[PDB]
RNA sequence: CAAUGGUAGGAGAGCGUUCUAAGGGCGUUGAAGCAUGAUCGUAAGGACAUGUGGAGCGCUUAGAAGUGAGAAUGCCGGUGU
RNA sequence: AACUUGGGAGUCAGAACAUGGGUGAUAAGGUCCGUGUUCGAAAGGGAAACAGCCCAGACCACCAGCUAAGGUCCCAAAAUA
RNA sequence: CCGAUAGUGAACCAGUACCGUGAGGGAAAGGUGAAAAGCACCCCGGAAGGGGAGUGAAAUAGAACCUGAAACCGUGUGCUUACAAGUAGUCAGAGCCCGUUAAUGGGUGAUGGCGUGCCUUUUGUAGAAUGAACCGGCGAGUUACGAUUUGAUGCAAGGUUAA
């Protein structure tokens, strides 16, 4: 139990990111989104503690899909009543929410424990090039190739 | 020699071996005898020859 | 004015002023120990050894060689009558550093 | 029809959290000085 | 600076008489014998004589000002149960515990 | 289980009641009633070959003559019981608190003398015995029974 | 002689239930439950102190993919550079170097680096 | 230098409890019990301190056993839900 | 290592996988034999979870290092080689 | 040999309370203090209880009276907790309280990793197979005689006695 660094919060500095959606597959830039705001490009990564950064979407409707999974590619979800299934395809999703998409391909990278919701959060989705996030000060962010 | 210091013979002497008294001893639960059949009854066993 | 030595079978980063534990060593108490085997300097000059830096000997002070907090190491299989107690407490060593040399 | 485990202590003293009684809607009396039940006759003196 | 009194073996079921207790605690001396009074429970003439007697202790023993005084702790713990039975059908017999109840009452007029 | 006081019939029937099956109301189980292994009379003492009894009374004597145990008198000749004589003779010998003493033949006064005396023991020579003599510090023997324990003792 | 079990089942009983200290309810309290508990500890912290080796160095190692990763280089060409250097610093003093002195690393990097 | 997962099971070494023998001790300037503590040993387990308690109890060596419980729809009591 | 003489045992319900076969229907997580392994009595890593599959046998520490099977976009350690 | 679940069923008005039509069956229940010196008097209360005063070395020794465990029930608080999915722990950990048989200290614990009780019986049990409401006490390889084997010890072509 030597010396191991464990960040806390009274050491934390978050900053503010913004990445374009313009022209960027769904899953790529929800995994790198995911490990930006799960805090893994920094060097004082603790598991225990929320480090990491808040993360600006802002395109949100260029992104793109491989295939034809437009059309396929359809998400379920369950209302817990009997026969109480319903789905909307990717496509579908894309036109009408397009922030809800993105949210979800991230938020399902991101781990189901408490602290992974409270990372979950740091996430802003705009379906559109405007954010309110001005006073903020983000900077923005480029996906590594 | 004295009545307070008198020492049996080396190898004369040995505890005798309890039975069913806990599972670190090694004759615990069963006793030695196995799990079931005649052989674990009490005056089982069946006459020699 | 910051160096990293091998020791036990582990590494430690040293500065002077600093008590470090480290596996039990040879010496006794209020002696004086000279880690021998010292991988990396840092501070403002930096030596990077490719094994060791060749030269860079850590004097240490070595103070209360002693005995860990002691660890009952008990496990059981379930269902079948096995079960092992045992007590453990490693032997250490406090040392303060007073030198990084280079 | 019959409890499939015991109740815990957190559980029974959770469950009887709100088993209790409040305080009587009492107003002290005009005339007597004394305490007694609003809108009932006060008992030591008799008035009202 | 206290006063006590205990009304010991109190044929009365402790967590029935809990709950009139809790009305009382803390309180003023005064405010606490009129909730006593108008509370409709059965523990509540049984706790009006301890704290009236833990009054008269006060003033008499110690010779403090009952107007001063507030109910420092009140609370009942448990005595001797006696176990009795009812028969029920078929034969059987249930038992019946009827409690007791051992009720103090702490006046104190919060000083040193 | 037996010798239990009354305890013969079975307490409830086999099944149906829920409850434990039970066949006395004295079982080993039970409060009351019904010990397993328990004491029984029996007798403690065995036996030891004769040479190995002289060998270990030879033994202990040995023990008792190297340590410089063994103080060998004339005679006694106490003409009377009188503990006070006995307690000074011993004191004179220099004896420690734990004596042996050992006559001839049974010296009625020299044993009368010394009942009373604490940690003081009287044994003839034919009385001798291997816990007796290993708890003496010391033995005062007299010149006759001396002889007569020779003569006995091999 | 008879001997009755007086004194020896409490005191054993009693040095489990304190060893179940601040455990949930019944856990702290009943002999019964507080002996399997102590018991499940045991084993658990048994097999956490062997677990607890390998999550540090699955730390160490995320914090110099982190670090490395900002010299435009994966950790797994800075770890096989670094042995193509003979350098023989642990995870551990890696990553402890990377927090607290930039410059170093940033040096530890190139050294790795021109050892292509 | 080598070995050390383990059930039925074999073997060995030990920890405690009551009693007895002998020696050596402790106790109303407070014994045993009980309670608490952040103490010691590889385990069984051994101390120390301080409260409670108010008259008995350790240690050494050696002898005997009604010698160790978590389970038997166990038995008796007490107390819950 | 093996064998002989003696003291003490326990076991006589086995399972899956692979493979050579009978039976069944080139059915069964079927049943009966031959052969090996594992489980039984085996923790650890992988196979999502998963006695019997793959890797591998835990004397006890360590916040050291190298690998096996499996892996290296995020969950989740390591190639968006 | 037993020291109130033991030792007689019965240490105490016990073959008695109690059960049965009857033969019969069959309990549970010891301890104030050295001395009763067993709380004069005052106060609340109808009383029961209590608080003073006093007796006593001691009164949480006050008659249910030596000690007074655990389950169980309360009253206060130091630290925590109302976005969370929990065989309840363990490993890692900040914050906040505290200060010890002073030693890399004690209490709590945001958050992360791992993690389906125990016994029995099974090829195999988280098992929705068995058993235990909880706590305490009690509760299962013994003794005698013979046989055999191994260790020990005497003596040895001899060894040993039984009544
Ligand atoms: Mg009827
Ligand atoms: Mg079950
Ligand atoms: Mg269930
Ligand atoms: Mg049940």
């Amino acid at each position: 139990m030597r010396q191991t660094f464990m960040a806390n919060e009274s050491n934390i500095e978050r900053k503010w990111y913004v990445i374009d959606a313009e022209g960027q597959t769904l899953g790529r830039l929800s995994s790198e989104v995911a490990s930006i705001l799960r805090g893994k490009n920094k060097v004082t990564y603790t598991p225990h503690v929320d480090t990491g950064d808040y993360v600006i979407v802002i395109n949100a409707s260029k992104i793109e899909f491989t295939g034809n999974k437009e059309t396929d590619k359809v998400y379920y979800r369950h209302s817990n009543h009997p026969g109480g299934i319903k789905s909307i395809t990717a496509g579908e999703l894309r036109r009408t929410n397009p922030e809800r998409l993105i949210e979800n391909s991230i938020k399902g990278m991101l781990p189901s424990t408490r602290l992974g919701e409270k990372q979950g959060k740091k996430l802003f989705v705009y379906g559109g090039a405007e954010h309110p996030h001005a006073a903020q000060q983000p900077e923005n962010y480029e996906l590594r190739g | 020699m004295k009545l307070h210091e008198l020492k049996p013979a080396e190898g004369s002497r040995k505890e005798r071996n309890r039975v069913g008294r806990g599972v670190a001893t090694g004759n615990g639960k069963t006793s030695g005898r196995g799990h079931k059949g005649q052989k674990a009854r009490s005056g089982g066993g069946v006459r020699p020859g | 004015m910051f160096a990293i030595i091998e020791t036990g079978g582990k590494q430690i980063k040293v500065e002077e002023g600093q008590e470090i534990f480290v596996e039990k060593l040879d010496v006794n108490e209020g002696d004086t120990f000279t880690f021998d085997k010292v991988l990396f300097v840092g501070g403002d000059s930096v030596k990077v050894g490719a094994p060791t830096v060749e030269g860079a000997t850590v004097t240490a002070t070595v103070n209360k060689q002693g005995r860990g907090k002691k660890i009952t190491v008990f496990t059981y299989k379930r269902r079948k009558n096995s079960k092992r107690k045992k007590g453990h407490r490693q032997p250490y060593t406090k040392l303060t550093i007073d030198k990084i040399n280079a | 029809a019959v409890p499939k485990r015991r109740t815990s202590k957190t559980r029974k003293n959770k469950r009887r959290t709100h088993f209790k009684i409040s305080v009587p809607g009492m107003t002290e009396c005009p005339n007597c000085g004394e305490y007694k039940l609003s809108h009932r006759v006060c008992k030591n003196c008799g008035s009202y | 600076m206290e006063a006590k009194a205990v009304a010991r073996t109190i044929r009365i079921a402790p967590r029935k008489v809990r709950l009139v207790l809790d009305l009382i605690r803390g309180k003023n001396a005064a405010e606490a014998i009129a909730i006593l009074k108008l509370t409709n429970k059965a523990s509540s003439p049984v706790i009006e004589k301890v704290l009236m007697s833990a009054l008269a202790n006060a003033e008499h023993n110690y010779d403090m000002n009952t107007d001063e005084l507030v109910v420092k702790e009140a609370y009942a713990n448990e005595g001797p149960t006696l176990k009795r039975f009812r028969p029920r059908a078929q034969g059987r017999a249930s038992a019946i515990n009827k409690r007791t109840s051992h009720i103090t009452i702490v006046v104190s007029d919060g000083k040193e | 289980r037996s010798a239990v006081s009354g305890g013969g019939r079975k307490p409830w029937k086999q099944k149906g009641t829920g409850r434990a099956r039970q066949g006395t109301i004295r079982a080993p189980q039970w409060r009351g009633g019904g010990i397993v292994f328990g004491p029984t009379p029996r007798s403690y003492a065995y036996k030891m070959p004769k040479k190995m009894r002289r060998l270990a009374l030879r033994s202990a004597l040995s023990f008792k003559a190297q340590e410089n145990g063994l103080t060998v008198v004339d005679a006694f000749n106490f003409e009377a019981p009188k503990t006070k004589e006995f307690k000074n003779v011993l004191s004179t010998l220099e004896q420690p608190k734990k004596v042996l003493v050992v006559t001839e033949n049974e010296d009625v006064n020299v044993e009368l003398s010394a009942r009373n005396i604490p940690g003081v023991q009287v044994t003839t020579a034919q009385g001798l015995n291997v816990l007796d003599i290993t708890n003496a510090d010391s033995l005062v023997i007299t010149e006759a029974a001396a002889k007569k324990v020779e003569e006995v003792l091999g | 002689p008879r001997v009755k079990g007086g004194t020896v089942t409490r005191a054993r009983r009693k040095k489990t239930i304190k060893l179940a200290k601040g455990y949930f309810g019944s856990k702290h309290t009943l002999y019964k439950v507080a002996k399997q508990q102590v018991m499940k500890s045991g084993q658990y912290a048994f097999r956490d102190r062997r677990q607890r080796k390998r999550d540090f160095r699955k730390l160490w190692i995320t914090r110099i993919n982190a670090a490395a990763r900002q010299h435009e280089m994966s950790y797994s060409r800075l770890m096989n550079g670094l042995k193509k250097a003979g350098i023989d610093i642990n995870r551990k003093m890696l990553s402890e170097i990377a927090i607290s002195d930039e410059k170093a690393f940033a040096q530890l990097v190139t050294k790795a680096k021109d050892a292509l």
